[PDB]
C-alpha cells in the first residue's frame, strides 16, 4: 500500500507563529483522472476529525484561511500562518489518490505558552466510598504549564509509594494549560488509623513545593 | 444542515458480530458515496470501507476484507456496516462519513460510535462526590468497563472550568476517572452542583450531587 510519513511527528509551537508539517508518500498519488487527492485533517481529543485542506491545496468551506496545503508528487505540505490556541490538535494527511485510501501516522501540535503554577486543592474520601471499604484521596493541579509535575502523597507524614495513579488533560484550547489528577488509594482501614493526608506539589512555576492537606 | 449519527456500538466477544448504523439527514443521501473510517484507542485514522450512491460498488482495506460488509437503504438514508468474526484489533471508534462532489473524501461526520471486542463483560461505574475566592468540586467515577464515559456537570449547564480527565487503568483492569470544575467559593452554598454521568456500554446513569 502507499505509505504516507508525516514529519515531524510532534511539536510545539508558540500563539502567533508559522507552522509548517510535511506528508511524503510512498509512491506517486495522482489519481487515474489527473487529480491528486491529498487531504489534511485536524483531530481534538474526543471529537471527529475535521476536514480542512482537499485536493491538495482547496480550503474545506468554512475553515480559517490561515490553514493551507501545497506540495506534488510525494512531497507535500501542510501550513498554518499564524497558530491561534484552539489549533491544539493532531493533524492528519490523507491520500484517496490510490486503494487503500490511506493516512499519515498524524502529528500532534501543542502550543509553548509561558509558565504558569498550578492551583492545588485536595479532596478526602466520600462518606459513602467510605462504607464500600476503600478510600480514595485526591489531589488536582488546576492549570499549570509545562506539562512536567511532581506530586507526592504524604499520610501523618509518611512519604507514599505505589498506591497512587495520575492522570492529565489535554492542552486547554483556550488558555493553553493543562490539569493534573493525582489519586491515592488506601483501604477503609488503613485510611481510618491516620489523620494528616497531604500531597506536595513541585513545579517550574512554584519557587517552592506547594503542600495541601486535610485532617481526617 | 448535515447530519450524519452513528449506532449500533458495544461490547463484543471475539469471533462475534456487530452491526452498525448511521442514520443521515441534511442532503440526498442517494447521491452520495458513503464511508466508514475507525480510530483504535489512542492510534491514528483508518480508512474501513466505502460504497457507491447506487450499484452497490464496494470496497475495503485487507484488514477487513471479507469479514466486514458495507450496505445502505437509500429510502431510508442510512447506511450500514456488518461486522463480523471481529476481532481485538477492531477495537475502537467506527465513524460515518460523506465527502464533496468536488472531490473530497470525509468533509461530514457523525459523532463516532465505540465498538470494543473484548472476552470480558461490562462493568458500570461507582460514582463518589469530591466536596469542596474560587472552589475546586466534582466526582470521582470509578470501575468500569470499557471506554467511554460522559460527565457533564448540571445537565450540560456548567461547563466553563470543567476538567474530566482521561480515564486510568487501575491494576483491577478497570478504569477510572475524576471530573472537577471550578467555581466561585461564594456560589457553595447557593447553586447546586450536579454531576451527571454516563456510561452507555452498561447503560449506566447516575446523577450525584455534591455539597460542601
Ligand atoms: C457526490 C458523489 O458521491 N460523487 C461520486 C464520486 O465521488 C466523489 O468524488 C470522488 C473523487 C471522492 O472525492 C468522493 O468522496 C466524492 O463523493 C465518484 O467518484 C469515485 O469515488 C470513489 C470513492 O472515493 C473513488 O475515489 C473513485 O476513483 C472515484 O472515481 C474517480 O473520480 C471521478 C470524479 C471520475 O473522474 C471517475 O472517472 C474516477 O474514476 C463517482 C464515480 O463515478 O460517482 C459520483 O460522481
Amino acid at each position: 500500500d502507499i505509505q504516507m510519513t508525516q514529519s515531524p511527528s510532534s511539536l510545539s509551537a508558540s500563539v502567533g507563529d508559522r507552522v509548517t508539517i510535511t506528508c511524503r508518500s510512498s509512491q506517486r498519488i495522482v489519481h487515474s483522472n489527473g487529480n491528486t487527492y491529498l487531504e489534511w485533517y485536524q483531530q481534538t481529543p474526543g471529537k471527529a476529525p475535521k476536514l480542512l485542506i482537499y485536493k491538495v491545496s482547496n480550503r474545506f468551506s468554512g475553515v480559517p484561511s490561515r490553514f493551507s496545503g501545497s506540495g506534488s508528487g510525494t512531497d507535500f505540505t501542510f501550513t498554518i500562518s499564524s497558530l491561534q490556541p484552539e489549533d491544539i490538535a493532531t493533524y492528519y494527511c490523507f491520500q484517496g489518490s490510490h486503494v487503500p485510501f490511506t493516512f499519515g501516522q498524524g502529528t500532534k501540535l501543542q502550543i509553548t505558552r509561558t509558565v504558569a503554577a498550578p492551583s492545588v486543592f485536595i479532596f478526602p474520601p466520600s462518606d459513602e466510598q467510605l462504607k464500600s471499604g476503600t478510600a480514595s484521596v485526591v489531589c488536582l493541579l488546576n492549570n499549570f504549564y509545562p506539562r512536567e509535575a511532581k506530586v507526592q502523597w504524604k499520610v501523618d507524614n509518611a512519604l507514599q509509594s505505589g498506591n497512587s495513579q495520575e492522570s492529565v488533560t489535554e492542552q486547554d484550547s483556550k488558555d493553553s494549560t493543562y490539569s493534573l489528577s493525582s489519586t491515592l488509594t488506601l483501604s477503609k482501614a488503613d485510611y481510618e488509623k491516620h489523620k494528616v493526608y497531604a500531597c506536595e506539589v513541585t513545579h517550574q512555576g512554584l519557587s517552592s513545593p506547594v503542600t495541601k492537606s486535610f485532617n481526617r | 444542515e448535515v447530519q450524519l449519527v452513528e449506532s449500533g456500538g458495544g461490547v463484543v466477544q471475539p469471533g462475534r458480530s456487530l452491526r452498525l448504523s448511521c442514520s443521515t439527514s441534511g442532503f440526498t443521501f442517494s447521491d452520495y458515496y458513503m464511508y466508514w473510517v475507525r480510530q483504535a484507542p489512542g492510534k491514528g485514522l483508518e480508512w474501513v470501507a466505502y460504497m457507491s450512491n447506487v450499484g452497490a460498488i464496494t470496497d475495503y482495506p485487507d484488514t477487513v476484507k471479507g469479514r466486514f460488509t458495507i450496505s445502505r437503504d437509500n429510502s431510508k438514508n442510512t447506511l450500514f456496516l456488518q461486522m463480523d468474526s471481529l476481532r481485538p484489533e477492531d477495537t475502537g471508534v467506527y465513524f460515518c462519513a460523506r465527502g464533496t462532489r468536488d472531490g473530497s473524501w470525509f468533509a461530514y461526520w457523525g459523532q463516532g460510535t465505540p465498538v470494543t471486542v473484548s472476552s470480558a463483560s461490562t462493568k458500570g461505574p461507582s460514582v463518589f462526590p469530591l466536596a469542596p475566592g474560587t472552589a475546586a468540586l466534582g466526582c470521582l467515577v470509578k470501575d468500569y468497563f470499557p471506554q467511554p464515559v460522559t460527565v457533564s456537570w448540571n445537565s450540560g449547564a456548567l461547563t466553563s472550568g470543567v476538567h474530566t480527565f482521561p480515564a486510568v487503568l487501575q491494576s483491577s483492569g478497570l478504569y477510572s476517572l475524576s471530573s472537577v470544575v471550578t467555581v466561585p467559593s461564594s456560589s457553595l452554598g447557593t447553586q447546586t452542583y450536579i454531576c451527571n454521568v454516563n456510561h452507555k456500554p452498561s447503560n449506566t446513569k447516575v446523577d450525584k450531587k455534591v455539597e460542601p
